[PDB]
Parts: C-alpha cells; structure tokens; sequence
C-alpha cells in the first residue's frame, strides 16, 4: 500500500496539479480526497519527496511565469507586475499550505528547516527580489520616486507602499530584505538631500527665515516618510537629520548671516 | 454567484446559499477566496455561475468545527489520530501545541504495540493484600497473585505467603534504548548487578 | 534502580529518585483513598541520587551531572539552582538546623551550601574517594563523612 | 419570510426549521435574540428568509435536544468537549455540568489512559463464592479467584479458603466539588492507618 | 394541499415524504395524531404543505428505520439513548422495547465500562474438565480454573477437583441496570436465603 | 460543458472542473474512459455538459494510485477490503501479495486477525523472581506464574521453583512467512526434536 | 419521475444521484424498478420530482458500492449486521455471503463480545511444557496453566504435572448456514458419549 | 430535581390555554406546544400538582358553564 | 474508607457513606437476583459520616460541612437541610419514635 | 509552539467587534469569531487579560462617546 508502483491515477507528480491552480484554474485541488488517508503522511514517509517537490515546483513556477513577467517592465508598470505576481503567488501558496500541514507540523520543524509558508516566501524572495536586475529595478525605482517627492513634485504612493510592504514581509521576520535593498540607498540620498537643502536655505534665507524654513521642511520630510514610506524608516532619517542639519551646523551657527544669532 | 451577501457553494453538485462569514474566518482557508471577486475566477460554470469545490468529504465536519472554535476534536471512535490527521490539514494554528500531545498520546498508544508494561512483584502476607490492593496506585493495574509456602507453619500467617504482581503501561514515546553519558550511573548499575 | 527514598516531615508525601531523571513526589493522602502521584519533577540535568524534604512543598534534589538544585514541589520549577561541583552530586545531608545541606559528590569534596541562598558556604575536603553518605551531628554543627 | 410564528435558522449555513417557543423554553439562550422579531439582529437576511447563525450545526444537535427536552445526548462520534463549547455558547449551565462530567468520565478511561481502577478483595468459601460470583455486583468484573493454602480446618471447607479479587474501571470524573480531602478526613485516615 | 395518501413531514430542517401508514407505529403515537389535521395545531410550514414539528432528524433516523423496515438497528456511533428519547417523545411502546433490547445489547458490548456482567461458577472433575471446557457453551468466555483439594478419592481425580469460572458480557437483568421487580420473586429469594 | 478541453466530472454528484489532459493518462484508469468522448457512451449528460462519475468519493480516495495529487494507503483503521480491491484493480500479482502483506503487517503487529503471539516459559526460582519480573524484556508482557512442587528446603527454593509464562503480541513476520529451504536446518531441527 | 441518464433516489429523504446502468446489475433488486423512466415504476416528489424508496441510506452505501464497482466495502463505523440486512432487502446472494463473511471476521475478532470462542486444555509435564508453549500455534492464545497433584515425589517429573488451558478467538457464523448436524455423526456421538 | 418557578408559570399558561380551548376557541397554542409544556413538568417530577390543577379547573369550568345550563334546560 | 452502612427498615436497601461526597443506595433484592445500585446520591458538600434510613425513598445523611440534610433517594436532591453544628455532622441517631 | 500571533489577532477581532456593536453595526460580526477567540485565548490562561481588556474597552467607550452625550443634553 505504501510501497511499489500504483501509477497513473492519483498522488505523486503534483507539480502539474499545483501549477494548474497556480494558473488560477480553480475548482479545488484534491483536498477532500486526501482528507481521510492522513495517518500515513509521517508514519510511512511520503513527506521528503513531497517537501522537495513542493520547493521545486514553487521555484519552477517562479522562474517560468513570475520572473520573466516581472522583468518585461523596466520601472513603469513594473510596480503593477510585481504586485500582481505577489498576489498570485500568495493566493497559490495559501491553498498550498493547507494540503501539507501535518508533515510541516512534525518533520519540517524536526529537520530545522523553515516553515512551508515561510519557505514559499523565501523562495519568492530568492527568485524575484534577490536576483540582480529586479533588485536594482526596485532600488532605483524607490530611490527615484522618493527623491522626486522630496524635490517638490507629487507622485503616487500606493505603489511604493505595497512594494515597501513586500520588502518588509519578504524580509521574513525583520527588514533584512528592505535594509539590503532600499534602506541604505535611501539613507544616502536623504543625507545628500538634507545637506544640500540646509545649504540652500542658509544661502537663500536670512537667519530667522532659515530657522523657520528648515524646521518646517524637516517636519515636511518626516511627514512624507510616514506618508510615502513606512514607520520603521523614521529613526534612520532622524539620525541622518541630526548628522546632516545639526551636527554639520554645530559651529557654523554662532553668528549666521543678516539677522544672525547674537543679533 | 455574488449577487448578494449569500454566495453559491458547489458540494454534491448542489448549490448552497452560504453567507460570506461561513466561508471566511482566516486568509489561509480555501473557502475565503470564493468571497473575493477577481477576473481570474475560473470556477464559473454555464448553469448558474456557482463556484465548484472538491468537497464531498467524510472528515471535514468536526475539524471545520475545530476551525470555528479552536479545540482539537477527539471522538470515542476517532481519537488523537483523527486530530493528528485531519485537524492538522484544515490549518488551525493553535493545533501545533495541542497536536503535540495528540502526537505523544498517539505515540503513547503506539508505543504499547511492542507491549511495554512495568511489572512489579510485591510480597504480601495474606492479611496484607486487601489494603495495598484497595490502595493500588493510579494507572497501576492488578494482574496476578500467586500463593507460596514458607518454611514455618506452611506459609500462612507469614510474610512469605503471597506474591502480588502488578503492571503499569507507559505513556512514553517509542524507544529503542535509553542512554545518558553519565559513567557513574553505569558504575552503580554494574555494582548493583552482583 | 531507585537509590533514594525520602520521607516528608509531615508524612503526607514521599519522594523517590532513580535513573528516570525525574523526582517523583507521591501524595499519600487522597479523598479518593488511593495513593496518587503528587508531582513529577522533570528537568534534572542527570539522574537523581539523593533527595530530601526540607519542605512539604519544596525538596532538595542531589542529582547527577554535578547538580543538587532545590525544587518547589507545587510549581515543579527550580527554586535554588546549585552548581559548583566537578563530580556529580550523589550524596546529601540536611542539618538539624535545616539551614545547611552538605552534598557529597564524586569530586571527593563535601560542599556545604546555604539552603535558599544559592551559595556554597564551604567545601570540606580531606576525602580522596567519593563520599558515599553524610550524616549530620544531632545539632547541625558537624557531620561525619 | 423569517418569522410569523415559526423560525427558520441558518446554523453555520445549514437551514433548520423550528418554532420561537422551542427556543423560548430557555429564554436566556443566544438564540432568543435571533428568533424573536426585533431589529437587534447583527446577522440576518430577508432576501430569502432565515436569520444567519454562524455556528456549529454539528454540535448544535445535543444542545437543541437539551433546549427542547432538558436532556443531554452523548453520541459516540460526539466530541463531548465540542458539545461543551456549543452549550457554553448557548448558556445551559446544567448541560455544562453534565457534559463536563461526561468529558471527565471519558478522559479518566480514554485520554488520561485507563486510570484509578477500583480493586477489591473478598473472602469467600465455595458455598459463598458460588453465589457471590453468581450475584456479582453491577458494573463490576471478576478478576481472579485464588485458593489459599490452609492447614487449620483442613485445606478445604473453610470460610477462609478462597480470595476473590474483583475490579471496576472508573471512567469516572474526579470530584470537582473537592477531590482533596478535609482535615478530619485525614485525621480519620491516619487513625485507620494503624 | 397539505395531506394525501403520502404526507410531507418536517422533522428538523429537512422534509421527508412518507406514507401516513409508515409514520404511525402505534395509534398512541404523536406522529399519527399529527398526520391528520387537528384544530390544536397552529404553527406549521404551509409553504409546502408540510407540518412543522421540532425534533432532531438524527434520532428520527433509527426511529424511521424501524418504522419503515420493522427492525431496529441503532448505529454503533449514534446514541441509542437519543433513539429512546425520540421514541418516548413520539410515545411508541414498541420502539421503547427495541431501544431497550438495543441498550441491553450495547451494555453487553459496553460490559467493560461499568454495567452488569454475568459471571458463573461450575464444578468439574479432572476427567470431565476437558469435556466441559471443550463443551463450554458458545457465547461464554472462560475466565479462570482453580484446582482444589480432593475430599474423596485420593488427592486427584475428584468429582469436586476443579472450579471453572466463566462469564458473559450480556447482563442477567431483564433490562440495563434496573428492572421492574416482582414480589413473589423476592418471597422465594427470602425463602431460599435462610 | 464537457465537450471541450475542460470537463465537469460529476463525482458523487459534485462538479469537479478538470482538464481532459489530467484525466487522459492511460485506459487502465476508469476516468480515461469518461473524459474521452466516444460513441456508445451511456455515462454522459447533454443537459448540462458533464460526464458523470458514478463513484462518489467515499472509496475513490483510498485507491492505491500514483501520478496526480491525492492520497492513499491502508491505515490502521482503514478497511482491508477496500484497499485489497483497489490494489487488485491495479493488477500485478506481486501487488496483490504485497498489499496482503501490508494488511497482515498492520493487523499482525497488534496480532488481530493474523493473531500472532509469542510465548515463553522462564524457569526462575523464588529469589530470582522479582528480578526478571522487574527486568522483563520490553516489548513483552507477563501472563502467568506457577510454582513447582519441590523436595528440598521444605518445598520452597528448589533449583526449579517457578515457571514464569510470559508472552508478547506481535508478528513474527509481518508477511506471515513460513518454511525454510535450508536442508541442514531441517536436519538440525529433527536432531534436536529427539 | 423526471427523465435523465442518471436517476435521483429519495433514499430516506436523501438524494442519491446514480446512473441507471449501475442499477441494472441486479434486476433481482428493488433498484432496477426505480430506474425505469417508462411507467414501470413511477415516483415523484412535490419539491424535486425524485423517485421514492422507503429504504435507509444508512446501509444503502456499501450495497450501492458493491453494485457500482463489484465489491462491498462495509465502513468500519457502521453495523455489518445492518449491511447484511440491506443485502437481504435487495436479496443479492453474493452480497449476502460477503456481508456474512464480514460478520464472521467481526465475530472472530470480537469473540469476547459474546460470539464463538473456542477453548481447549492440553496435558503436559514441564519438559514438554516448555516445548509446546514455545511451539504454540499462531491464533491459539495461552490462557492459564495449572499444576495437578503428583503422586511421584511431591512435584515435577510426574506425567500428571500441568494442565494448559488455551483459547482461540473463533468466528461466529450467522445461523441458517452453519452448525447443521448429520445422522451418522449423531450415531457416532452417541457411541462415544459413553 | 425539583424547582417550582417555571413549573407554576407554565401551568398558569397551560390552564389558561385549557380554558381557552375548552371554551371552543381556535387559539390555545399548538398541540405540540402544550404537549411540551406539560412534558417539561411531568419529566420534572411534579405531575401530582398538575393532576390536581386539571381536576379543579375542569371541576369549576364544568360546574359554572354547563351544570347550571343543564339546570336551566 | 466507607464510614457508615445502615440497613434499611425494609431490609432490602442498604446505604453507604464513605470519604466520597456520594451516598450509595443499593437495592439488595430485585428480580435480577443480584445487588445493583438503586440510587447514587450526588451533591453532598462534605464527606458522609453516618446515615440512617428515614424511609426507603429518603434518608438522613450526616455529611460534612455541618450538613445532615434529609435526602430524597429518587430525585437525589436534599429536601430538608439540617445545618447549625460546627464541623461535620458525624453521628446520627434514629429514634424508635 | 508559540501563542502571541493568534492572541493579538484575537484581541484585534474582539476590539473591532466590540467597537462595531458599540457603534451599533447591524451587519456581520460572526459569533463564531467571538467565541473562538474567547475560548482559544482563555484556554492558555489569558482569561485575566480578557477580563481586564474587556473592562477597559467597555470603560473607554463609556467615557469617550456616551458620557459626553449625557453631559451635553
């Protein structure tokens, strides 16, 4: 019953069955059929091949459909393709998880390997974001919109919000993916922007006007980061503000210009 | 057919008018997506537009109740095996701690397939049975009680007159051996061997 | 293979320790009338070697792997972990003071600790062989070895 | 059409037909608000009738049986825990207690493994054992007769000639009113110890 | 409109078309009284001409099974007690009988959990022993054999040499744990007691 | 419709929407016949565009099969007849023998229907007794202890004083195999027989 | 009723949608009438139009599976006796034999439920005792040993040393086909009775 | 198990319905309703009180409704 | 640890009060030919110490917790509750009155 | 084995539903969610924080919205 061939009908070689409904041809996969015989998932060891095949089919359906459809857009509508790909993968993965929760409950965590859903997220992260061209697409795109919004031109935020939210959630528990992808270049361009902005406000405004304008603009950029980016990015830009607008104006501030400080 | 709050569910070929929340309790389940509208829904048919599911089951019921209340379901004809097989699959997140006991309990049953019973001999004088028999420990079951003579007065009214023999099951998981790296325990065992 | 059976001062409990690595505390009094196990103390680093009721709801458990930690019987949790031996803590003795437990181990040194402080008051040395049994003086001011 | 004098409930998406008054046997139940015609409903539909009750219909059975005729039903496929959950959903205190007793009776035999089996020892001679075993008590199983060696009054035809140990499994709830004895019970226990 | 040779009956939520003949198992049954229209009945499902009565169809299951088939077999997973409750509400003494017989059968089948179990003692000689164990009655299980001293004919081969003890799971009572007594039986029991 | 690449198999009445390709694997399976449209069919409906599947999924699942998504295998509570017939539907005599051996394994480890049990007699005298009673081999179970008449030390403590009859339930072999082709083993068995 | 390639039976109020061809396996069963769309069996429902059969769906399952795929699968949660009764209702002799074989397997497996259970007593002394205890048959379970008084010495090495009562859980065959005596067998039984 | 509050309330309702239907009024609750109303109290071990209540209700109703009418006729 | 056993006036019932909070009523004589429990009486607060059959359908049961309440055998519910002592009502004397 | 995720999800659902009913929403609010949350997180000995949090949400909704409506009339 557990051993020797019974080929040609049901059970085993599910890559096709999985990728049928990953193409959203849904009537149910086989869940009612596998409900009854489930005291043989771990006691007769069909779980090794099933876990390996699941990882393999997820990877293959990422490369075959997800990635090349992500790549066809450079930076325009690339946001829409990424969002649709993530939605489709999550839709597939959530109904995937229900099939194999018993072996994931015992054997997977017995083997010190990541959770099946977390495994699907890891594989999506490896196959889409961590590959070079897509990663640079994301970095350049988030950088361009954040810089353009900082420059004074209005841009759409929902797309950058969902992309960044992917970057957090694809980062597993932490923001490791987001930190590796966009957080550091964002901090760099933010430091540059704060420096040039403080210098231009010093040049174009008098002492009190410089103070008022720079405080209002610090408030404005904090508001934008809460509005155009997520919450966890406020502390890095706060320390960048401290190091670029105050720590680089410690000793150039004693006398200012026009209306000065002693004045 | 999403035309109102009630939607069509296909089981047995029949179309049931179920509310959204009877299909929706968490994003992991399959019944959730049928209450979400998107142009990729290929479960549409040419009869009334009902959404088709594989369900024509035998064990989805009590474990759907489990999803709806979060307590593992053991029946008098479906024990922790039933939890361990179906309640896992319906993806109730709280079961991971619970099914562990269901796993151990299951093991605690399957560990007795190669029957593991702790067997104890308790010598008793005749007048000394009924007490320790009546005060038998929990999980300890009486199994045998053999008479024995003695050198003096044939054995009766002597401490060497009866041998009770009792047994207790194991709740242990199946094992193949027990080992601890303590050498002095081995020294003590060998010393007590003789 | 049980080498330690300790009678509680109240007598309502009995403690046994063998190679199960679990200290069994058996309640001898039940309204059911049957001797049921009060508490199973699981979590010792090694095998129990000698345990004593300094309390009806707490017990010192000289166990294997160089530990004689104190356990609260009620919660089944460690009360006063004791560490510092090199050989496993195999013997033990409570003073009539009920404040000084000296534990004879395979480090050939009788470590007299403080019962609820987590600190070893002193380490009597002089035996080159493992200390089998320790009996306190009838005052707790001394003990044979 | 929801109610005229009768109420059609949708228990977990399953339509059931009853009347207001069968539910009004206990006017503290959760179904009281649902059945009565009032705009307090947070889940109902008049497009095809029937209030929406998103709850177990599988474990609604015994609870409705108690609601109709004050008697709990313990099926062999019924998770007594699950029916306890439903009863506490529908607030039947006596049903709660009875189902708790059922749960603990089942656990003391099945899930806690067979424990606290009562064992007794009975002195009998042949003329006594024949009908004692014949008049064996209800809910009690014979376990072993043994013939005690006897020199006084021969080794046969003696009132003290045979010991019959019997038993009775306790699929019994541990007492929640206090399975822990009081001080005077322990006083009498130590008195009877020796 | 609502009555024909057949009649539609709404036990629970579901509607069964059954002949008026089949629904009655004794003219004292409530179901028969509901078959013909009565001026007392007010609440009914006039939407399809089916009378509304409020009981679980799961325990109507075995009831209608006996009514249609003439023989009552209660499923091993369903409460025979629920069947008895259904019968007692519907006031069918015949069904009371069968549920009683089924409950006796179950108590035989559940004669491991506390419910009466028959035990009997037989004498046998060494020679007769093989015969009467071999010719021991079907439906009985051998439980114990005890050797005794021989008061006649040396120490062995005695007409009173071995006591066999057998048992039957089915209880000896006319029904369950309690049967309606008779006074003359107690008279003769007292007569034989002294 | 079911005349296109998609079809709606009426499995247990339930409409399973599936590609013809996933069902056209070979004619060994029944399903290949239904999806492949051909003349002389009487298993199809033109009123809705569906190819009926007369088998409800109630033993369409435990079918021992490979090459799609589902599950199989006889469990320790799954019927032997269903798995046996589902194996015979997949031909091979080796498959029949192996499935029979698997059923005999799952029934003989607990030794029920194969009823395979091992028994031994350990000759132990009194002092040694509690030793091998306490130090019994795990995977075994004590069954009986019987004294022996003795002529030294007042009938107690002979070199043979007790037979401890022990046993264990398990398959000697889960295949139920017997008979060895080694003729030297047969020679030795006959030599040790007398 | 309504004309279709399949047919919808109101088996106990439950709609069985099964093909007409699978019901043509046994004209000698009531179903083959229900499949007639011409006025050989005419039956309808004032709600759907389904044909009406006053037979239970409880045991209709295994019988319908036997009709569909040639083999019965009695679910091991339903009474095999009920399946036998359903087989009797459609009086399929092969199906009767199969369900009776299932009941025989039950009774062999449930010989401690009061059904057939065979018992024997061997006679041996210790030397052969170990041998035949060790060479005990697979299926026969040792139940008790006993010593018998030895006129030689006081104990062992007497031919009358040990009786060995052994047992086997034997199948009970449903009556009407088994335990049918013969005339010359009774002649020889009378000859050997004395 | 004995408690008298709901039993007396439902017997109030039951005697009210008895008076209604014995006055040849089409009201008086459903037959199943009244049956269950009595049933809950008879299973609750107070059937003697109900016996007396039926006795006195029928007594006074018959005396004051038809006995004097027979006397009039 | 059964404290008390009282033989019924009819000589066909027997009563048991032990350390448990349940009073056992065994119908010794029945057509069954053997003893079966007529009525288990549950709901006792303290432990039963002495009991006396006031009738064959009700009985005085000096349980613990100052309770010696009259108990209805059939319903299993105490009808008249006797409280006012200190500690368990341990003794129970039945009058020829 | 961890507990915090569905515990905070339970708090989320409970507080959202309590707010909705306190704002008299006439739709949704599955009772199954409420009781599943309640049992599942009282079982692991968070009944105390249920008691406190329910007290808190009731208290705050008493203060913020309805008390001022009492005052301003």
């Amino acid at each position: 019953t557990m051993d020797e061939k019974y080929v040609n009908s049901i059970w085993d070689l599910l890559k096709n069955a999985i990728q049928e409904i990953q193409r959203k041809n849904n009537s149910g996969l086989s869940f009612e059929e596998l409900y009854r015989n489930a005291y043989t998932m771990v006691l007769h060891k069909h779980g090794e091949k099933l876990y390996t095949g699941l990882r393999e089919v997820v990877t293959e359906h990422l490369i075959n459909k997800v990635r090349e459809d992500v790549l066809n857009s450079l930076n325009n509508n690339f946001l829409q393709t990424l969002n649709q790909a993530w939605n489709d993968h999550q839709t597939a993965m959530v109904m995937i998880r229900d099939i194999l929760m018993y072996m994931d409950r015992v054997y997977v965590q017995q083997n010190n390997v990541e959770n099946v859903y977390n495994l699907g997220l890891i594989i999506f992260r490896d196959q889409v974001v961590r590959y070079g061209c897509i990663r640079d697409h994301l970095r350049q795109t988030l950088l361009d919109m954040i810089a353009r919004e900082r420059k004074g031109e209005v841009v759409d935020r929902g797309a950058i919000r969902n992309a960044c939210q992917m970057l957090m959630i694809l980062g597993l528990e932490g923001r490791s993916v987001y930190e590796e992808d966009f957080e550091a270049p964002f901090l760099e361009m933010s430091a540059e922007f704060f420096q040039m902005e403080s210098q231009k406000f010093l040049a174009e405004n008098s002492a009190s006007v410089y103070i008022k304008k720079v405080e209002a603009r610090i408030n404005e950029e904090i508001e934008r980061v809460m509005h155009c980016l997520d919450k966890s990015t406020e502390e890095p830009i706060v320390k960048v503000v401290e190091r670029e607008l105050i720590s680089k104006h410690m000793k150039t501030i004693v006398e200012m210009e026009n209306s000065g400080l002693v004045h | 057919g999403s035309v109102s709050k009630w939607v069509r569910l296909n089981v047995g070929g029949t179309y049931f008018l179920t509310t959204r929340q009877t299909l929706c309790r968490d994003p992991k389940s399959f019944l959730y997506r049928l209450c979400q509208a998107d142009p990729d829904l290929d479960s549409d048919k040419d009869e009334t537009g009902a959404y088709l599911i594989d369900r024509d089951p035998t064990y989805f019921g009590p474990v759907l109740n489990y999803l709806r209340h979060g307590k593992l379901v053991i029946n008098k004809d479906l024990a922790e095996e039933g939890v361990l097989e179906e309640a896992e699959f319906y993806n109730i997140t709280s079961l991971i701690k619970l099914v562990k006991d269901k796993i151990r309990e299951r093991d605690s049953k399957t560990s007795q397939v190669p029957v593991k019973h702790v067997y104890r001999v308790l010598q008793c004088q005749e007048e000394e049975l009924t007490q320790m028999v009546s005060t038998m420990s929990d999980g300890w079951k009486f199994e045998q009680l053999v008479s024995i003579g003695s050198s003096y007065n044939y054995g009766n009214e002597d401490q060497a007159e009866f041998l009770c023999v009792v047994s207790k099951e194991l709740h242990n998981t199946p094992y193949g051996t027990a080992s601890e790296p303590s050498e002095k325990a081995k020294i003590l065992q060998e010393r007590g061997s003789r | 293979w049980v080498m330690t059976c300790a009678y509680a001062p109240s007598g309502n409990y009995v403690a046994c320790g063998g190679l199960d690595n679990i200290c069994s505390i058996y309640n001898l009094k039940t309204r059911e009338g049957n001797v049921r196990v009060s508490r199973e103390l699981a979590g010792h680093t090694g095998y129990l070697s000698c345990c004593r009721f300094l309390d009806d709801n707490q017990i010192v458990t000289s166990s294997g792997d160089t530990t004689c930690a104190l356990w609260d019987i009620e919660t089944g949790q460690q009360t006063t972990t004791f560490t510092g031996h090199t050989g496993d803590v195999m013997s033990l003795s409570l003073a009539p003071d009920t404040r000084l437990f000296v534990s004879g181990a395979c480090d050939a040194s009788a470590k007299l600790w403080d019962v609820r402080e987590g600190m070893c008051r002193q380490t009597f040395t002089g035996h080159e062989s493992d200390i089998n049994a320790i009996c306190f003086f009838p005052n707790g001011n001394a003990f044979a070895t």
